């Protein structure tokens, strides 16, 4: 049944089919292999029909090599986004809850900030829901989960009235545990407050829960929803096009291409003698349907006849256009891979670190926008201090932090210019210390040594 | 991976089975607890029947004597499973996020089914035991066969005394949409448009819908359908929790075969009531659990046994 | 109570093909010609079906050679993430026997450390069990060894209830004499407490543990199931994406590669005579069978007879196919395999060091929390210090320490920037100390005996 | 599926990593399992024969898994390991490790090499009195157990094959065997040994060793080293890709020599001869030489026919030594190819990674046989045994000894952490406590 | 599981029988066909002795004394219980009348092998045989293999070990 608490919005069931081309291309082979049906088209209708032809396609398909360039792009771009640990402004022993474990799993908040910026880059949109159980949980929903948002002007501003999100959990309600029970939850806003219920399909049977209205500590009840949705463009309900769509297509058409050299090394690629003006009398009496080849066995032939070994050449068109497209891959973003051949000199790259490191800027900032919302709806729940903030490293291209550079920065930190912690955070950017602020400060009130 | 999507849409139920523990004031229970064999039987002490007697004290005479006996509850354990299933490889063969060990929608529709299951075997169970027990009501000859509510004051006028025990009615769609015609249509005035739709019985016992065959019997004028009423706890299912299911790929033919069998079982117990196994059988079909002649009545008196059923065409 | 001990959640029998593909790399060229059918395709099947065929097949198997670069990786990415030791903060006095034997067998937790680590960049699966017999004991479970676990949302918590793995034993019979039997774990959490049972099936028979809460040193039994599910991404009980799967193809596609490239050179690459334009009647006359080819001894032809001593050429399609496979394996940025031929820029790499070295970051992290977590897990059971870590070697690229950076770095010291520990860490991190921080304090408190 | 590891298969891999340490001899010695016959109608023949021992002679052996296990032992053993703890109390183990006179650092590099090699050995420390240090091979270890009671990872059974030669009267060989049983029971440590006199297995009664002060023993005095860990699971020896090239290497070489023997040299070839010709002017004798010149019939072609280079077998012969070099094995130099200074700074750590381990691996197996030596003879616990951590050591510059000299001054390394960095690298010879002796008079002046 | 908890418990002592077994059957053939046989049933009536113990011994020579372990049959060595018992040599008192290590400090293992029982009703004939150290060699390969496959189409699920 449509208009169900299961309904899906129109462009979201169109994005679906990128989202699972993209999951596929981070999967890696296995998934592009398996589901080759669409990837790759078959080079005839003809035998496609038959069950020759497809077993043909099989074995096509079976040869191919599938570069998986994208999903290397996506854990580089991670990797560079998360150095060291994303720092946290604001009370930590009255936060402590939240950072230990903030969906109590025992899951720090780093590691699912990382998880969120990994779906932000792949296919870039997630959500982050605060709720209360004494403790507030933050949850992650992934962008297939998200189905179903809603906006209105009220007196002008954009209001997210409604919004049902999946939630999945195993079944452990005694019985048989058949199949894990399935969750949704419809949030909406009516006259400036939260209402949230709880739709639970068992047995075929659709629970639905009373509206319940989440107040705060001190009360008042809500006039936002906790729950926002972060994607590469912007922290809006909107749906934004995923970062890794023009990088997946370059792998796909490089899949296809590698197939193509793939079957043409196989048949081809192998030299064959290709006797030529031989007559079958001259080959049933001396040579007998049996060639020796080797280097002290020889062979006669008769007159104008010629050997000649033929294979198929290097640099051809399909491993022209394959290169090619490794080379756009690679102008596309070379997270992906590097070439040690590509000689680049030091203090060139400075000019274009800012227009390359768009994605991830964009990502980070997105990301941490999006937590520090989580983090102070959270703080509503507790009652504790709103001005706190959770931002990512915006300082990419990390390496470990010259001589000169902790010179500077201790010369930086001796004047009035930067702080004990802002000097220290630094520090630990370079790798060049671990140890945290209280415990240095404690460690050094002692006298010297000597 | 087209819909790349769980399709929830299949019809894996259409009978309403919400039938259990609290949501029919606990006639119905659905303890998950695991027993051995096929029997679970339990013995309680008999009543005496001529425990109170009158005295002479003028002269005693002859002395009687008098012995204390012992009787038998059953618990019949009934055994039920799934066909072999052979998953079509069909499109959708993306790697599913969540595992499911027959995954698609097999036991989307298993786990509605097997309560479904549970609900029909335990009512026409019920519907045998109170037959065989005399706590029946025939209201067919008359009229068109339902009456408003002086069909349910049948029932308490053949429970007796202790009505007050029976506290909520299982009956088809049928009877109660004729009920609805009837209040429409109130001869005897006591229904008010504002009062016309009630669920109860007027003597506070909520009648509860469901579609189980178990309830219908025969077609066009034999066509007959069977409201029961249970007291608290009158019909126990008892799970017990062995599941098995098993995925298997045959191999030999044209293509290959991948098929699904699962397995489970539970045990019914009627209170006042015992399956004569010996009659039966070890594992007894849907069939012979809704025969009669199976089901002993156990308790001294219909007053012990929880449930009537009342049949109205 | 409960079911089947054994049951293998559908997706880690999905995943038990990849992880043995996997493994069966590591392993070298004995295991991938043990079970080459499944990756190099037979050339002909219809040669398969007969003996002849299958004598073909495994001599065009055994000839083949096993590049094995995948292997190469794990090891240099191992070294690279424990180069030098793991640091410990915290008491050590008291967690000295969690140190020196983790799980009862003189196994330092260095080394169980670098194991999980490796097992986490090969298949990105793994988990730490924290038991008590006494004293407490952290175990180490192999990937394919967790069969099942369960995910619970209560009271708005993603809680484990269930998590059952197999772990391997041995039985040490009377003799000497090989019996290998198995003991099923399942941990399960209900009412928000910790159970257990152990299968045992010592003596073949059934010794099932029953009901069991092991309980904290003050009490209050556990809230959590004491198990955690390391893996490449994070620390989820949900499978994490290997980070070897790519490479492991690559490497398949250039062993069969290499195969036929063996196949060719070992046919066609003798030189050969090719007589041609001859007759057997001059054959009869002047060669009879026996043609003398060394330098001192010259042989004639007949008229218009052209010999024609050919060979396969080089720079075939072959070694193209295996070389850009090779230059694949070496883009993607793993480490393994060099060229010396290349050179690199120094400073170029240092704003892609951070992309380069993702997954070891990541994986860093992610065994780091989860030996902070079972080390806190086997304090509360021993009812220590809470506050406790286990920080891996997140630093990468490590080099012998420069004159300069000692220089700079005791220059910090002695400002009140870096702590004295700190210091210590860093010059063992170059290789400038050996001894203990608190043993060079001790000895060097004397004044110089000059 | 497939069996955990490699079900303990080993056996065929060490003995082929063995042949190939041995040299170009244990390899030609085992032509057949390696170098497949071209010809099966041949190898049955003997003909065939002849010809596969001539094939196989003309090949070369190029021996680069030899280098590959030295240039890591000479990585891993720079100056001398490093012991901490009392040096005067242990010179009595250091110096005879196993009575023999053999420093423990000759065995530590045995040791080590085995690690590298098979990625296997074992060190057993029995008390004879004076505690012994043993060492035994990867093949000798038939038997070992791991189960775990209460609740712990435990090795309760190993046994292990003990070799020794008899000195009888007559210098006839005897090959007689002991073969030492260690078992654990309740956690307690139990022993017997046997004596084989040409087959006459003598055996001795289950006996109890105990420490200095008592107590006995709670685990069984025996580690096994692995290149991987200290486990008693078998672990990959660290060279079976290395030994397949060179296997296959070999191979291709023998088919090279076999054509530059027979092609390499080249030939006349005059076409277009006829016999009448021959036996006319050449007389079955063709004089080569710049002093004189052959005449030939009308359209007669000579051509000097000789196999090229750049064929398909010599590609594939510098393929694979790049591979070797590629894999990244410290095995052979190459003059042609040069790399800057730093590049290779980055991959230190990952060249350097079975290094790392085997050093580890093999430190704390000494440092463990320290320990149960130390508890037989009742000395101090706190001793360690680390091997050289550095690798790639050169002789220190004279802006290093600045650096080492100001660094000291500071209270920031050790005098004895300064003498070991001068030591290690070649600056230094003597003793910190002899220099101290020897510095602590006037100075000279 | 149960199931496989009592396949696996009764599967070891069974793989070790036939292991064992087999090697004793095999050791007979081998000693058989080698010659070093000795009949002591023809002469004189056919029981264990001490006797017989010296005559098997008469083989192998001087180095006859690496003979090392009789491993026999039961009733072999209840009858040499019997001799024992009437001792019509002057040899055993009560108290050193049971020993299992006769033949001159060789013990005498003991174990129900069919393979050396050897016949049947009264045409039986026991064989006990005389080992060096390794002389008999049985070398398992290291590749045991369980399969539980499962099957539908029956009324329940079937498995199969």
């Amino acid at each position: 049944d449509s208009n169900n608490i299961k309904y899906v919005r129109e462009d979201a069931k169109k994005m679906h089919k990128l989202w699972a081309h993209i999951r596929m291309a981070m999967e890696g082979s296995r998934a592009i292999k398996d589901n080759a049906k669409e990837f790759v088209p078959h080079p005839d209708n003809t035998k496609a029909t038959t069950p020759e032809g497809v077993a043909r396609y099989k074995a096509y398909i079976e040869r191919a090599v599938w570069y998986g360039a994208s999903a290397n792009t996506v854990d580089g771009m991670l990797g560079q986004i998360f150095a060291r640990d994303p720092v946290f402004t604001g009370p930590e022993d009255k936060f402590d809850m939240l950072i230990n474990d903030v969906d109590g799993s025992g899951l720090s908040i780093h590691q699912q900030a990382r998880d969120s910026a990994e779906d932000a880059l792949s296919l870039g949109r997630g959500g982050l829901f605060v709720d209360y159980s004494a403790r507030p949980y933050i949850k992650f929903i992934a962008a297939e989960d998200i189905l179903n948002w809603r906006e209105r002007w009220v007196n002008g501003a954009k209001r997210t009235t409604l919004l049902v999100f999946r939630e999945e959990s195993d079944a452990d309600d005694d019985g048989y545990q058949i199949y894990k029970e399935e969750v949704w939850r419809e949030l909406r806003l009516v006259d400036g407050t939260y209402w949230q219920r709880t739709w639970r399909e068992n047995d075929g049977q659709l629970y639905v829960d009373d509206w319940i209205s989440p107040t705060k500590a001190d009360g008042s009840q809500f006039d936002e929803i906790p729950f926002v949705i972060f994607g590469s463009k912007n922290n809006d309900p909107t749906i934004d096009m995923p970062p890794m769509r023009d990088l997946v297509e370059l792998n796909i058409a490089h899949f296809r291409n590698s197939a193509d050299y793939e079957e043409a090394c196989f048949i081809c690629g192998q030299p064959t003698l290709f006797l030529s003006g031989l007559t079958e009398h001259w080959v049933k009496n001396v040579l007998g349907g049996a060639v020796v080849i080797g280097s002290r066995d020889a062979v006669p032939l008769p007159v104008n006849a010629k050997p000649e070994l033929l294979q198929a050449e290097g640099n051809g068109m399909v491993k022209e256009a394959m290169d090619q497209k490794e080379r756009q891959m690679v102008a596309l973003g070379a997270k992906l891979i590097d070439s040690d051949k590509t000689q680049r000199t030091f203090g060139e790259a400075s000019m274009e670190a800012a227009a390359q490191n768009s994605v991830l800027s964009r990502v980070s900032k997105n990301v941490s926008d999006a937590y520090t919302k989580a983090l102070r709806w959270a703080a509503m729940f507790l009652g504790l201090d709103e001005k706190i903030e959770y931002e990512l490293n915006s300082d990419f291209d990390i390496n470990k932090m010259s001589p000169e550079e902790l010179a500077a920065v201790i010369s930086a930190w001796q004047s009035n210019a930067i702080s004990f912690t802002e000097m220290r955070w630094q520090i630990k950017k370079g790798g060049r210390a671990y140890l945290e602020d209280e415990d240095m400060r404690n460690e050094s009130e002692q006298d010297d040594p000597l | 991976f087209n819909d790349w999507a769980y399709k929830t849409m299949s019809e894996v139920l259409d009978q309403q089975v919400e039938l259990f523990n609290g949501a029919t004031r606990g006639a119905i229970i659905l303890r998950s607890a695991g027993n051995t064999g096929d029997l679970s039987e339990a013995a309680f002490w008999a009543k005496i029947q001529g425990l109170v007697r009158p005295r002479d004290p003028y002269s005693n005479a002859d002395v009687a004597a008098k012995d204390l006996r012992q009787l038998v509850d059953n618990t019949i354990k009934v055994a039920s499973g799934t066909p072999p299933i052979n998953i079509p490889p069909s499109m959708l063969r993306w790697i599913q996020k969540n595992p499911q060990e027959a995954g698609a929608v097999i036991g989307q529709q298993l786990a509605g089914d097997t309560m479904q299951d549970m609900l029909n075997n335990g009512l026409a169970a019920g519907k045998a035991a109170f037959t065989a027990g005399g706590a029946v009501h025939d209201i067919s000859a008359a009229g068109t066969g339902l009456m408003t509510q002086r069909a349910f004051n049948a029932a308490q006028r053949i429970f007796g005394d202790r009505s007050t025990d029976i506290q909520v009615w299982v009956s088809h769609s049928s009877p109660l949409f004729d009920l609805y015609d009837n209040a429409l249509a109130n001869a005897e005035q006591l229904y008010v448009f504002g009062t016309v739709n009630v669920r109860a019985d007027a003597f506070g016992r909520p009648i509860i819908i469901t579609d189980s065959p178990a309830l219908v019997s025969g077609a066009a004028e034999t066509l007959r359908h069977s409201t029961l009423g249970l007291t608290t706890g009158a019909i126990l299912i008892e799970q017990n929790q062995d599941f098995d299911s098993t995925v298997v790929d045959g191999t030999g033919k044209q293509n290959i075969t991948r098929q699904y069998q699962a397995e489970w079982s539970y045990n019914l117990g009627v209170n006042g009531y015992a399956y004569d196994i010996a009659t039966g059988g070890k594992a007894p079909n849907p069939t012979a659990l809704a025969t009669a002649a199976n089901w002993d009545k156990i308790s001294t008196s219909i007053k012990d046994t929880g449930g009537v059923v009342l049949v109205t065409k």
